[PDB]
């Protein structure tokens, strides 16, 4: 039943900055951690940044640590990815997955339509 | 203050285990705490007891300052790190006991071979072996960096059992000979392994 | 006496505080002895930095970093005294460097002839320096999912680069591993996007 859809994708200048959001639909997420990645046309999906339950805080790849920021809203049933410093090596479509494994070992099952981001 | 824990890190089940502990500061709480494998703490006992090992459990002597634990029919489940201590705030060193019915054994090293990006891994495997422990390096010493030896795992027939693996270039797969030095002294076996790709 | 996270990753700087739920702290690292940390709720003992604070009372007490420091990583204990007189420790909260992600690297190796003369084939898959250290490894023969016949050990936090490493072996007798060809282990990790499987076929 679940499904997730993301946005707040776009052109945006080297430097500048982005809120990409991801809705949740037909089931909770506070139980689970989310997860963002990214993909190049040619290439394979690469992690981006995780965010666990609630005080369980948050980790992220080496290639965005510091300009990237994840962050959820338990209520809304919806999670956040704030990019910031952007560079134009940046520029992917960006999926969420939800984590089915409440162990946090990423039984990624259902994934998000994803939104492009292109720096430029 | 400082206590030390002294006696048999090898008990056979059923049996007793015995363990004294020298104590800088005289005796007129006095606590053992033992620590299991899966890393929980659990008071047993003091003498100037848990209701879990009450039928089963501290005696002291002035004459050389020491206090001591007497603990009857142990089982597997009692392999654990003891500690003597005062109250809370002055431990021991602590000393692994290991309940089990094995005897001494020598281990098996077989090599875990490296075959088909850039990085390959290779190792050891130190088989059927007992008591702990065993120590591995990789060409005489020469080799340290990618090396992880991990903890060993006690297997269902109450032999140990562990894995030392190293991750190198392929390049030098060709051309680098690789060499796993196992040491077990208490059966006084030393067995230097060549790992060889596949 | 109930500690709250079980693991708190934390990076250098960062305010952290250890819950107990229902005070005395005790710091451990691997290996040694445990130390009185704080004792009665808030006081600090000797040798302990400024940095470390106690607090709470009745049903909750906790111990605060103000800023984490790469030394501090260790098992602390909550240990109360009731006078039914019982001492009792808490479960006990890992303090972990945080770093990075790193998805595993998956290597397998097959039994040596060696260890087949005997009658036994030892499979092993190792995930080499990945973080966080939630992780899965399912043992799958010719598709068939493995259960009860496998036995996994980890390292330490590594002290270079704050890594974890696993290594699991499969354990069967000779005639039942020479009735199966795919011999694979599938590892599930929060760096993977899909699940990483390394294989191999017996006769290969
Ligand atoms: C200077 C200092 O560190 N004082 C401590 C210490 O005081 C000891 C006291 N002067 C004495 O000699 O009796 O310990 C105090 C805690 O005292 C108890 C407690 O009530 O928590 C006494 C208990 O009898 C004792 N129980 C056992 C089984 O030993 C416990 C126990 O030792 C601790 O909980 C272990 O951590 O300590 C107080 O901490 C003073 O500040």
């Amino acid at each position: 039943x679940v499904q997730l859809x993301x946005s707040g994708g776009g052109x945006v200048q080297x430097g500048x900055s982005l809120x990409l959001s991801c809705x949740a639909x037909x089931x909770x997420x506070x139980x689970x951690x989310x997860x963002w990645x990214r993909q190049x046309p040619g290439x394979x999906r690469e992690x981006v940044x995780x965010x666990x339950x609630x005080x369980x805080x948050x980790x992220x790849x080496d290639s965005x640590x510091g300009r990237f920021t994840x962050s959820x809203d338990x209520x809304x049933x919806x999670x956040x990815l704030q990019x910031x410093x952007l560079x134009x090596x940046d520029x992917a479509x960006y999926y969420c997955x939800x984590x089915x494994x409440x162990x946090x070992x990423x039984x990624x099952x259902x994934w998000g339509x994803g939104t492009x981001v292109t720096v430029s | 203050v400082q206590l030390q824990e002294s006696g048999p890190g090898l008990v056979k089940p059923s049996q007793s285990l015995s363990l004294t502990c020298s104590v800088g500061y005289s005796i007129t709480y006095w606590n053992w705490i033992r620590q299991f494998p899966g890393n929980k703490l659990e008071w047993m006992g003091s003498i100037n007891y848990n209701p879990s090992l009450k039928d089963r459990i501290i005696t002291r002597d002035t004459s050389k300052n020491q206090f001591f634990l007497k603990l009857n029919s142990v089982t597997t489940e009692d392999t654990a790190t003891y500690y003597c201590a005062r109250g809370g705030d002055y431990w021991g060193q602590g000393t692994s006991v290991t309940v089990s019915s094995a005897s001494t054994k020598g281990p098996s090293v077989f090599p875990l071979a490296p075959s088909s990006g850039g990085t390959a891994a290779l190792g050891c495997l130190v088989k059927d072996y007992f008591p702990e422990p065993v120590t591995v390096s990789w060409n005489s010493g020469a080799l340290t960096s990618g090396v992880h030896t991990f903890p060993a795992v006690l297997q269902s027939s109450g032999l140990y059992s562990l894995s030392s693996v190293v991750t190198v270039p392929s390049s030098s797969l060709g051309t680098q000979t690789y060499i796993c030095n196992v040491n077990h002294k208490p059966s006084n076996t030393k067995v230097d392994k060549r790992v060889e790709p596949k | 006496l109930t500690q709250t996270p079980a693991i708190m990753s934390a990076s250098p700087g960062e305010k952290v505080t250890l819950t107990c739920s229902a005070m005395h702290w005790f710091q451990q690292k691997s290996g040694t002895s445990p130390k009185r940390w704080i004792y009665d709720t808030s006081k600090l003992a000797s040798g302990v930095p400024a940095r470390f604070s106690g607090s709470g009372s009745g049903t909750s007490y906790s111990l605060t970093i103000s800023s984490m420091e790469a030394e501090d990583a260790a098992a602390y204990y909550c240990q109360q005294w009731s006078s039914p007189p019982m001492l009792t420790f808490g479960a006990g909260t890992k303090l972990e460097l945080k770093r990075t992600v790193a998805a595993p690297s998956v290597f397998i190796f097959p039994p040596s002839d060696e260890q087949l003369k005997s009658g036994t084939a030892s499979v092993v898959c190792l995930l080499n320096n990945f973080y966080p250290r939630e992780a899965k490894v399912q043992w799958k023969v010719d598709n068939a999912l493995q259960s009860g016949n496998s036995q996994e050990s980890v390292t330490e936090q590594d002290s270079k680069d704050s890594t974890y490493s696993l290594s699991s072996t499969l354990t069967l007798s000779k005639a039942d591993y020479e009735k199966h060809k795919v011999y694979a282990c599938e590892v599930t990790h929060q760096g993977l996007s899909s699940p990483v499987t390394k294989s191999f076929n017996r006769g290969e």
